[PDB]
C-alpha cells in the first residue's frame, strides 16, 4: 500500500468523493520543486538513515605551533 | 405502541432484501422488523467528510 501515490491514498479511504485526476485546479497544491514519489523502502537497502544536521557543539582547536625568540 | 418501538424495517436506514426474497425473508425470519445491519451506501457517509460543503461557510461560534 505504500506504493498508493497520495491524493490516491485519501481517495481510497472514503476521505473525498472526487480523486486527484478530476479535482479541480485551485485546490491543488503549488510546487515551486518537482515532484518524486518514493515508497517505503524498509528492509531493502533504501531505508532511511538517520543523521546528525547539527556539528558538535564546542568546536575544539586546531593545534599550531610558536618559537621562543 | 410505546415512545420506544417497535418500528418497521422500511424505516430502518440499512440494506435490506428485494423482491420474492423479501417475501421469504418475513416468512423464515424470527421477527421480520429486523435488519440486516449493513448501511445503506448512498446515504452514510456520503459526501464524504473531506468534501463537505459546509466547511466554506463556517464560523467560529
Ligand atoms: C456445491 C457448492 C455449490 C454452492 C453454491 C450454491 C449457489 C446456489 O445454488 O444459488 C442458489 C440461489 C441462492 O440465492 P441467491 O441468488 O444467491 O440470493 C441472492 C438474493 O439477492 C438474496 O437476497 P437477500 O440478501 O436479501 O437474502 C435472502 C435470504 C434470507 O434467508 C433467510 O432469511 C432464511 C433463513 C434461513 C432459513 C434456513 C432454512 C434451511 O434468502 C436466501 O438468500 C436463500 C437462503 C436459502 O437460489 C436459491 O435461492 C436456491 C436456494 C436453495
Amino acid at each position: 500500500m505504500s506504493q498508493v501515490e497520495p491524493g490516491w491514498h485519501f481517495w481510497l479511504g472514503y476521505g473525498v468523493d472526487t480523486a486527484p485526476c478530476n479535482t479541480p485546479k485551485e485546490k491543488l497544491p503549488i510546487r515551486a520543486y518537482p515532484y518524486k514519489f518514493q515508497p517505503n523502502y524498509t528492509g531493502t537497502p533504501g531505508a532511511f538513515v538517520t543523521y546528525n544536521t547539527l556539528k558538535p557543539k564546542i568546536s575544539a582547536w586546531e593545534p599550531v605551533t610558536k618559537q621562543r625568540s | 405502541m410505546l415512545p420506544g418501538g417497535p418500528v418497521p424495517v422500511f424505516k430502518k436506514y440499512t440494506v435490506g432484501s428485494k423482491g420474492i426474497w423479501e417475501k421469504l425473508r418475513v416468512l423464515l425470519a424470527i421477527a421480520p422488523n429486523r435488519s440486516t445491519g449493513n448501511p445503506i451506501v448512498p446515504l452514510y457517509r456520503v459526501p464524504t467528510p473531506g468534501s463537505r460543503p459546509e466547511a466554506n461557510v463556517y464560523q467560529d461560534p
